[PDB]
């Protein structure tokens, strides 16, 4: 998960933020400040919105005679909330696009500190520091009012929508009921050291998980000390509660309930200043990342409505800090896989999407926690058991057709793949798992998958500090030696492996064998690795945020540590996505900021506006993947959400062969020399019905196939049939039946038909005017594997093939229509004789009988009717 | 459901919504006691030590079976309505098929061991028994039940509803091998027992947890391509195989001079490359294995090793054009050895460099080739005067 700066909103008179709420539905975010500042602004939560900076309303409101401190949102009506110093809570509805009151209160008895919705957003408990509560409704019925004893400071909802959850000013929680009120429990805090009260300062209860078999952590605790304690139930015994040295003042759970964000206003004691550092967690306490912003005072924090931003107020004004959530998503052989949530299970559910064919297989991994992909094949990671430290590690195919599977008891950090390996690292063991024969060619013939499971795998456990040697005993021992420099980052190439340690070392091993053979000094430690084609250079995302790209070189390969050449030009703060073109090993896509930068030997191309995840980057097309649009509508992938870019290169040679002459492309073409552009203008001078450009180009690059192509189409004669062959190459398949027909030749286009096999497009052009009933059977061969035996019988009644539909027939448990079978089946004996065999075992042998007569053997029908008596 | 004083025939049913709903539609108000109970369409059947009594849904009597041994196992394998099938283990090792209108069970399987449990195939033409030593026996039912093959140590057995040869048992070291035919089994290493198996899933049941596994179709495939049976890994693979997987089926299908399987391998790929190839290869066919399988990896993009298998048949013409096409000459000039295609071979190459508007390289292949009418030609066009 990344974060990073993309806009600041100064209030006006530079007045200092004291409270700000964002809304989810609609996205009216508002802030507060002192003197009665309150504003509200709408910020378009969608991408386009991100991208052209939408903000398209600004309205300041008023009624408050002080400093707004606390407003709080209702997004099922769309409902504002904010108070006052002075003691007063004033309601705002939107009445035709504005915003205006609809209730002002005045209590003059305290000061009102927390009130908040249930998940339904129909009862407000406005509380105060004496502790009087009052809950009222949508409209404004009061449904009770008391005056608890204790001092109240922070109040939170409970996520199933009955419970009620108070904060003392002491520090202590209780749990009251939703609509008694009387004091149901108290929850169990660990935490709290308990020798001095000590106040808090985030208590939230997201319900994303409420009708979960296993709620997650999504109760938080937080103290002004700092320690915030993640809890699943009520009186969980168990919470994982994470400490972090910094202090905090506020707490947020994201829409999705993934990510706790608690923020901290750091005084003058550091070096780098006052500042405001937010931290970001997931439910498990993990520590996600962390972000720094210059300040003195905290206004509050809020998160977008799609989870994507969040506003901060720092001082007087407004940052809002693009979140990158950590997708787990692949893709590979022209399928995306990626996983997400649903409310109502605990495992994640992990969609195979292929976007060529909008073919959708999902399948079910309980505890995710990684994936990757290459070549033919694809790994998931997953952790089934929170407590029992057991990786599961299943190598899988296209479809996700489980491949292979590995069980490893050691605690995984870091994980990486190649076409032959699968390496994961914990804190300072790693282990390899080649479950392939590097030395072997992967090809068509041989894929990763069947490969993988023709040979034998090969498990490791090696340490970090070791010297790993070609002769070193493989083994399966981790050790817990206690060295302070823990690995932070790891990275794998086709030939090498990279490691990277805390400090700031990089290790450099190879793989086949498996020999430490270099270490470099970096300039920090690196959080993100990664490695171009031929494991020349190395690109870095360092733990402050500068990407660098160093030089890795087999000359210079020396076990003394030394520094690391960088290249130039090369040098980009916030970082959140990289890739490298696998064909070429210079250039190199970047996802920055809101920006996507194609990085060729250094110098970098004009930037391109998007947020599409990068998915693959070869031939100098660059496909993306609109991830935040997609998990809106998991189950429901649209292509709409792949998103396809080029190269500058490319771009190129599409202006020249969009206007310019056929030698200006070759020219262009022969000077930069890629297979792509070799293959853009064979294709562009065919269909242009000139064959001595492509068969050059399709002898550049080494294609024998495409040359053989070009030939037959040079050798025939009438120029309409080899511009409908050009269009049957390039999946132009309608076009090619069209320009088949115009020469009245019918059977062409029927043969193409075949040929590509949609069966229902031969039976289309059949039907228009033996093979009609040939690709009605071929129809019902693919209802009857995908278990759709009505359908499959439907077509073979149409085909009139008996043989299959008899089995059909016995699968659907219909006899009636079996035993009708013999009347029309006659003249086959075999099938008499399956039928008879299967009356018989059904238990009819009546009817069996008669279809072993109608076979002229009856020695099987008086022995089928004597065994069943 | 068998109550403390009842047994309560419950029919499911979905409304208009779509919602599926349950209806109790009998109830049989005798006090049953039995080892074994199983509903049919229209009557209960309940079996004690020796007694297998089939009731109807009111609570009359309908029929009863007296065995030879004490019933261990007895289930329900399906039929028509009013004459389904049960299945019977007995203490003697009796697999019975009782008929529920039929008073005489016919004998299937008789074992040595009593049977703890046993199912029948979906075509019921193959049976799998587990006797009281948790060995498992898989045989082709007939005359006389030909054993197909044996396991050790099974603790539960399913049959592929949709698939007839496919098995799916789990054994004691909680692991769930899945056979396919006569092939080995890709096994899981997975808690519980599997109690179904369908096509493309498999429910294994561990204690309280029901968990779906997926039916790996690839690992048949990849084995039924080893061993050069094509028509079984056609099957296998229509179940739902990956792209990559199609693609090497029908490269192998080609690699082994069986082309109509491999027509078909292709369809599910959408990759018109391999189209062509194939419609290349029926063209050469219309009209030798280790020939054609070096045009299978010329059409991959490995031209040497084509040239090889070219080299393996004894012509080399083929290879030579093959390389004459790619116009890449030097790999091409050791292949070729005879006295005429040496200077075939240079002509072209003057040809080609003709074309290519390389001249003065033209000139010098003409040089070597010696056909000065047209060196005179391409030399006054590459401009050297001295040469000239």
């Amino acid at each position: 998960m990344f974060v990073y700066l993309s806009k600041r909103i100064a209030m006006p008179n530079g007045v200092k933020v004291t409270s700000i709420a964002w809304n989810d539905g609609q996205g009216w975010l508002a802030c507060g400040g002192e003197k009665g500042l309150l504003k509200v602004l709408k910020v378009d939560g969608g991408p386009q919105g991100q991208r052209s900076g939408g903000l398209s309303s600004s309205q300041t409101l008023e009624g408050h005679d002080t400093t707004v401190d606390l407003v709080t949102w209702n997004q099922q009506y769309c409902k504002l909330t904010s108070s006052d110093v002075s003691g007063r809570i004033i309601v705002w509805v939107l009445h035709k696009g504005m915003w205006f009151e609809e209730m002002v209160n005045n209590r003059n008895s305290s000061r009102v500190v927390d009130f908040a919705w249930n998940p339904s957003g129909t009862k407000i408990c406005i509380t105060y520091e004496d502790g009087a509560v009052i809950v009222g409704g949508v409209d404004g019925n009061r449904y009770w009012g008391r005056e608890l004893p204790y001092k109240l400071a922070k109040v939170c909802w409970g996520a199933d929508g009955n419970s009620i959850l108070f904060g003392t000013a002491t520090g202590e929680v209780y749990v009251h009921d939703a609509s008694s009120g009387e004091h149901l429990s108290q929850v169990e805090i660990k935490c709290n050291d308990g020798k001095a009260p000590s106040p808090l300062a985030g208590l939230s209860w997201h319900p994303a998980w409420v009708e979960r078999p296993e709620p997650l952590a999504t109760l938080a605790v937080c103290y002004q000390s700092g320690k915030l304690q993640l809890m699943t139930s009520i009186g969980d015994e168990t919470p994982c509660n994470v400490d972090r040295d910094l202090p905090a003042h506020f707490i947020s759970w994201n829409p999705s309930g993934t990510v706790l964000a608690v923020t901290a206003a750091t005084p003058a004691t550091e070096e780098n200043g006052p500042g405001i550092v937010t931290q970001f967690f997931s439910t498990e306490g993990v520590h996600l990342r962390t972000l720094r912003v210059s300040g003195k005072q905290c206004g509050g924090i809020t998160w977008e409505g799609g989870g994507l931003r969040v506003a901060i107020g720092v001082d007087s004004s407004v940052y809002f800090a693009n979140v990158r959530p950590n997708y787990k998503y692949c893709y590979f052989k022209k399928t995306a896989v990626f996983a997400f949530t649903v409310p109502d299970k605990v495992e994640e559910s992990v969609m195979f999407w292929n976007v060529n064919t909008n073919e959708r297989r999902t399948k079910s991994v309980r505890g995710l926690q990684y994936m990757n992909a290459c070549k033919d094949a694809c790994v998931l990671i997953s952790r089934p058991d929170t407590t029992q430290q057991q990786r599961m590690i299943q190598l899988v195919n296209a479809i996700g057709s489980p491949l292979e599977t590995r069980f490893i008891d050691m605690e995984l950090y870091t994980y990486d793949m190649n076409s032959s390996a699968v390496v994961c690292c914990g804190d300072e063991s790693i282990y390899i798992w080649q479950f392939r024969d590097p030395s072997t060619a992967v090809d068509a013939l041989d894929p990763i998958s069947m490969q993988a499971s023709r040979a034998e795998s090969q498990e490791r456990v090696i340490h970090v500090c070791d010297l790993v040697r070609g002769d070193t005993a493989p083994t399966m021992k981790v050790r817990s030696a206690l060295t302070n420099d823990l690995i932070s980052a790891m990275c794998v190439s086709e030939t090498h492996m990279f490691v990277s340690l805390e400090s700031g070392t990089l290790h450099v091993y190879q793989l086949s064998p498996l020999q430490l053979v270099s270490k470099y000094i970096l300039f920090a430690r690196a959080q993100s690795m990664s490695v171009n084609c031929n494991s020349t250079q190395l690109a870095v995302i360092h733990l402050g945020g500068i990407t660098n790209v160093y030089c890795i070189e087999r000359e210079k390969f020396s076990l003394v540590p030394c520094k690391a050449d960088t290249i130039d030009g090369v040098e980009l703060k916030d970082v959140w996505n990289l890739r490298w073109a696998v064909d070429d090993p210079h250039r190199f896509a970047v996802m920055e900021k809101t920006r996507m930068l194609v990085y060729n030997h250094g110098v970098a191309e004009e930037p391109v506006q998007s947020c599409a995840n990068l998915c693959k980057f070869k031939s100098l097309k660059i496909r993306t993947l609109q991830l935040d649009e997609l998990l809106l509508d998991p189950e429901r992938p649209r292509k709409d959400y792949i998103v396809d870019f080029e190269a500058q290169l490319l771009r190129d040679m599409r202006a020249v062969l969009r206007d310019g002459t056929a030698k200006e492309a070759y020219e262009f073409a022969e000077s930069h020399n890629t297979k792509k552009l070799w293959e853009l203008l064979a294709e562009h001078t065919l269909f242009q019905l000139d064959f001595t450009y492509a068969e050059v180009a399709f002898i550049h690059c080494k294609d024998y196939a495409a040359i053989q192509f070009v030939k037959r189409v040079r050798s025939l004669d009438d120029p309409k049939k080899q511009l409908a062959e050009v269009n049957a190459y390039y999946r132009r398949f309608d076009e090619a039946e069209r320009l088949y027909k115009d020469v009245d030749r019918k059977d062409l286009a029927l043969d193409l038909r075949y040929r590509l096999g949609d069966w229902f497009g031969v039976v289309r052009l059949v039907q228009e005017g033996a093979l009609l009933f040939q690709a009605w059977e071929n129809i019902g061969d693919h209802y009857a594997s995908r278990q759709k035996w009505s359908k499959a019988a439907q077509y073979y009644t149409q085909c009139r093939h008996y043989r299959k539909l008899a089995r059909i027939f016995y699968i659907i448990e219909d006899y009636e229509m079996l035993t009708q079978l013999i009347s029309m089946g006659e003249h086959d004996k075999e099938l008499m004789v399956t039928l008879g065999n299967m009356l018989l075992t059904v238990g009819l042998a009546e009817e069996a009988a008669k279809a072993f007569i109608a076979a002229n053997e009856p020695r099987m029908a008086v022995n089928g009717c004597v065994q069943v008596n | 459901v068998q109550l403390q004083e009842r047994v309560i025939v419950f029919e499911f049913f979905y409304d208009d919504d779509r919602t599926m709903r349950y209806q109790d539609i009998a109830q049989i108000r005798r006090r049953l006691e039995c080892s074994l109970l199983c509903v049919t369409t229209g009557a209960i059947i309940v079996s004690n030590d020796k007694r297998i009594t089939m009731y109807d849904f009111q609570g009359n009597k309908r029929r009863e079976w007296s065995m030879e041994s004490p019933v261990q196992l007895m289930k329900v394998v399906g039929g028509m309505e009013g004459r389904e099938i049960l299945l019977v283990g007995l203490n003697g090792g009796q697999v019975m098929k009782v008929f529920v209108d039929n008073p005489f069970p016919t004998l299937l399987h008789k074992g040595t061991a009593p049977v703890k449990s046993a199912e029948l195939s979906s075509s019921r033409s193959r049976l799998a028994v587990i006797d009281s030593t948790n060995t498992l026996q898989v045989l082709e039912l007939g005359e006389k039940n030909e054993l197909l093959f044996s396991e050790d140590n099974v603790t539960a057995v399913a049959f592929n509803i949709d698939v007839d040869d496919n098995i799916a048992f789990t054994t004691g070291d909680n692991t769930l091998h899945i056979k396919t035919g006569s092939l080995p089994a890709y096994q899981q290493a997975v808690r519980g027992i599997v109690v179904g198996f369908k096509a493309n899933h498999v429910f294994n049941l561990h204690y309280s947890n029901m968990m779906v596994l997926d039916v790996p179709h690839a690992h048949a495939l990849y084995k039924y391509v080893e061993m050069r049976d094509f028509d079984r890994a056609y099957e296998v693979a229509c179940l739902g195989v990956a792209d990559a997987d199609w693609k090497m089926l029908g490269l192998h299908a080609m690699s082994q001079l069986r082309l109509d399987i491999a027509r078909k391998a292709f369809t599910h790929i959408q990759d018109t490359k391999l189209v062509e190839l194939l419609k290349s290869l029926e063209l050469r066919r219309r009209q030798k294995d280790s020939v054609l399988y070096g045009s299978i990896l010329a059409f991959q993009g490995k031209y040497n090793d084509a040239a090889r298998q070219f080299m393996k048949t004894g012509c080399e013409l083929k290879a030579v054009e093959m390389y004459c096409d790619l116009k890449m000459w030097d790999n091409a000039k050791k292949i070729c050895t005879d006295e005429k295609v040496l200077k075939d071979l240079i002509r072209q190459q003057a040809r080609w460099a003709e074309e290519s508007q390389n001249f003065v390289e033209a000139a010098s292949l003409y040089e070597s080739c010696g056909d000065y009418a047209k060196a005179i030609g391409m030399m006054g066009q590459a401009g050297q005067v001295e040469k000239l």
